[PDB]
């Protein structure tokens, strides 16, 4: 029941995806720009990744 | 045939429809990912797009916006569903791209449009974890101008002693809406805090989806439009009430569900509120 990945902030997108899929194999990953407003629907298998201009995780990835 | 989603009857909208109040001539702006205006169960009054690369607001490449719109005002006919305020004037204000995200400025821009174009009600089924002086200013401005602003409280669940309400839900000028299920229990994902105002059905919400479909979604996103819709119904009955009067009626006539930290004032009751 791992729903957040604090350890991944600063990691590259590609790196992040591997850890997540390892922890939550059914995860549906989506990459979005950091500092954005997003939709408030809750999807149990989704993992939004917010990245900086460098493609590094900028916020703690969590399920929803 | 037509189906009435449970959320719609849970807040008592039908009692109002039967008296002849269906939100006629109330202008509601759905600030979202656009609305599929081609949906047989929707009637879009107009709109504007704030997304630079996506100029047609009547093209919902995400689906979120269409779903939310359906809760507000799916048409009263013999097909699909029924919105809380089926006679409402629906405006599609697209501030989110296909990926369900938008720059803070796009959102602000939409609010600005909303105000300038005399929307009565604004629905914001969106949020961010941080505020902005500019964001605060836009919502405050909307309310100072007489608009009813409702937003999703957020889907962050509980976090110890801390409030998990997002932006713009967090701002006092905004009605921040939580999610309950058909049994009036708070959904586990529903953000909590002193800033949570009211609850509305947000679990297993059947609504409109792009390309003539229907489907159920979960989220505070789904709860929000119920309240937006309710405000429209109240204004259809009391066209002379101020935003302040609308908000008050909604907050003072709820069904108490439990601790306000988790439930705000409780579940809205449009029938009671419209009194
Ligand atoms: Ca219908
Ligand atoms: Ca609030």
């Amino acid at each position: 029941l791992k729903t957040e990945w604090p350890e991944l902030v600063g990691k590259s997108v590609e790196e992040a995806k591997k850890v997540i899929l390892q922890d939550k194999p059914e995860a549906q990953i989506i990459v979005l720009p950091v500092g954005t407003i997003v939709t408030m629907e809750y999807r149990i298998d989704r993992v939004r990744l917010f990245v900086d201009k460098l493609d590094n995780i900028a916020e703690v990835p969590r399920v929803g | 045939a037509q189906s009435v989603p449970y959320g719609v009857s849970q807040i008592k909208a039908p009692a109002l429809h039967s008296q002849g109040y269906t939100g006629s001539n109330v202008k509601v702006a759905v600030i979202d990912s656009g609305i599929d205006s081609s949906h047989p169960d929707l009637k879009v009054a107009g709109g504007a797009s704030m997304v630079p690369s996506e100029t047609n607001p009547f093209q919902d490449n995400n689906s979120h916006g269409t779903h939310v719109a359906g809760t507000v005002a799916a048409l009263n006919n013999s097909i699909g569903v029924l919105g809380v305020a089926p006679s409402a004037s629906l405006y599609a204000v697209k501030v989110l791209g296909a990926d369900g995200s938008g720059q803070y400025s796009w959102i602000i821009n939409g609010i600005e449009w909303a105000i300038a174009n005399n929307m009565d009600v604004i629905n914001m089924s969106l949020g961010g974890p941080s505020g902005s002086a500019a964001l605060k200013a836009a919502v405050d401005k909307a309310v100072a101008s007489g608009v009813v602003v409702v937003a999703a409280a957020g889907n962050e669940g509980t976090s110890g002693s801390s409030s998990t309400v997002g932006y713009p839900g967090k701002y006092p000028s905004v009605i921040a809406v939580g999610a309950v299920d058909s049994s009036n229990q708070r959904a586990s994902f529903s953000s909590v805090g002193p800033e949570l105002d009211v609850m509305a059905p947000g679990v297993s919400i059947q609504s409109t989806l792009p390309g003539n479909k229907y489907g159920a979604y979960n989220g505070t996103s789904m709860a929000s439009p119920h309240v937006a819709g309710a405000a429209a119904l109240i204004l259809s009955k009391h066209p002379n009430w101020t935003n302040t009067q609308v908000r008050s009626s909604l907050q003072n006539t709820t069904t108490k569900l439990g601790d306000s930290f988790y439930y705000g004032k409780g579940l809205i009751n449009v029938q009671a509120a419209a009194q």
